[PDB]
């Protein structure tokens, strides 16, 4: 029932400080959990930032204790992080999870040796640049005549010309799920990002029924909802 | 940014066996955990450690220790686990700080080849009548990841104003990609066609739009 939620600013200029919220439902931060922050750089691994357990009590990784700060709000059941002096090398994916209890000690009983991260949050992506955000233009990609494949067709959604990542496309609000290919972004020559959202649908049903996309960029705070109509 | 070293990619048959090793000096104190991360998703423990499975792990994933090395053992691996793997522990000594692994790329060997299926856009009409031009090619679900993108004018090669991605693993382990084509209205309306033409395994795939 733990349910974990980051939330963060999405873009942070060079030696500025990145600050990004965990909220928690369904648990309590103030237990001897470890509440921790994890970091995965994109396209390489995880890596370990810092702890905190009963909302007081933090552990750090070595290499960033210098500037990292982990601390809670016991009455808004949230833990939070703080990075001083970033540079590009702290752009990453930011997750929030939870370790359990453990000894110091070689004392214990046997179920307080374990290191484990079963609990993740989705991820708040971070970005260290000193250019500025800008907000995605959504084109229709209407259905025609080549966009069919017998009983189905494809129609979509382009979001072009955005920056930083990531932004998330969603259909009818969420009701429509399959056939929902969203395509990784592409980095262009500018610096900006653009990707394509693509659904099927039968084609039958193209004049009875309306397909909207939603496009959301946080880091402009900006929600893009597209009518798409046959061509 | 890791503690513990772990072969970066190993290869497995469909139905075989394969051990992914985890070793460092930091590994001796604690029990070592697995975690399992698809693309574009968070991890998902698979060992707590020892040799224990949360809810939902097949029973061919197991855990094992040797000293300073644990594994994570795949007992007739199948589609599913191709992810990649993290082992995890904490240190021994000082503060006893959390230590990963590099990660391993599991690749399960024996997957059925698959065409691409090609998607071709031609800009939109608030686009044009925004005065801009983008044709969209996309391109997915083709595996083996090899795959070659090229546009046609009319019937001459185009390379200014190609953008495109290189493929990149869907959660079905098989491979999507992109191509976008930036032209001004006018070129997009002084020419009879275009084309993007998709080779993958000898084969291509062509499609091709016009201002109709």
């Amino acid at each position: 029932q733990v349910q974990l939620q980051e939330s963060g600013p999405g873009l942070v200029k060079p030696s500025g400080t990145l600050s990004l919220t965990c909220a928690v439902s369904g648990g309590s931060i103030s237990s001897s959990q470890w509440w921790s922050w994890v970091r995965q750089p994109p396209g390489k691994g995880l890596e370990w930032i810092g702890e905190i357990s009963h909302g007081v009590y933090t552990n750090y990784n070595p290499s960033l204790k210098s500037r990292v700060t982990i601390s809670a709000d016991k009455s808004q059941n949230q833990f939070s992080l703080n990075l001083s002096s970033v540079t590009a090398a702290d752009t990453a994916v930011y997750y929030c999870a939870r370790a359990p209890p453990y000894c110091s000690s070689a004392s214990c009983p046997d179920d307080y040796y374990y290191f484990f991260l079963d609990v993740w949050g989705k991820g708040t992506t971070v970005t260290v640049s000193g250019a500025s955000t800008k907000g995605p233009s959504v084109f229709p990609l209407a259905p025609s005549s080549k966009s069919t494949s017998g009983g189905t067709a494809a129609l979509g959604c382009l979001v072009k010309d955005y920056f930083p990542e990531p932004v998330t496309v969603s259909w009818n609000s969420g009701a429509l799920t399959s056939g929902v290919h969203t395509f990784p972004a592409v980095l262009q020559s500018s610096g900006l990002y653009s990707l394509s959202s693509v659904v099927t649908v039968p084609s039958s049903s193209l004049g009875t029924q309306t397909y909207i996309c939603n496009v959301n960029h946080k880091p402009s705070n900006t929600k893009v909802d597209k009518r798409v109509e046959p061509k | 940014s890791s503690e513990l070293t772990q072969d970066p990619a190993v290869s497995v048959a469909l139905g075989q066996t394969v051990r992914i090793t985890c070793q460092g000096d930091s590994l001796r104190g604690y029990y070592a955990s697995w975690h399992q991360q698809k693309p574009g998703q968070a991890p998902v423990l698979v060992i707590y450690g020892k040799n224990n499975r949360p809810s939902g792990i097949p029973d061919r994933f197991s855990g094992s220790r040797s000293g300073n090395t644990a594994s994570l053992t795949i007992t007739g691996a199948q589609a599913e686990d191709e992810a990649d793997y993290y082992c995890a522990s904490r240190d021994s000594s000082g503060n006893h700080p959390v230590v990963f692994g590099g990660g391993t790329k599991l690749t399960v060997l024996g997957q059925p080849k698959g065409a691409p299926s090609v998607t071709l856009f031609p800009p939109s009409s608030e686009e044009l009548q925004a005065n801009k031009a983008t044709l969209v090619c996309l391109i997915s679900d083709f595996y083996p990841g090899a795959v070659t993108v090229a546009w046609k004018a009319d019937s001459s090669p185009v390379k200014a104003g190609v953008e495109t991605t290189t493929p990149s693993k869907q959660s079905n382990n098989k491979y999507a990609a992109s191509s976008y084509l930036s032209l001004t209205p006018e070129q997009w309306k002084s020419h009879r066609s275009y084309s993007c033409q998709v080779t993958h395994e000898g084969s291509t795939v062509e499609k091709t739009v016009a201002p109709t």
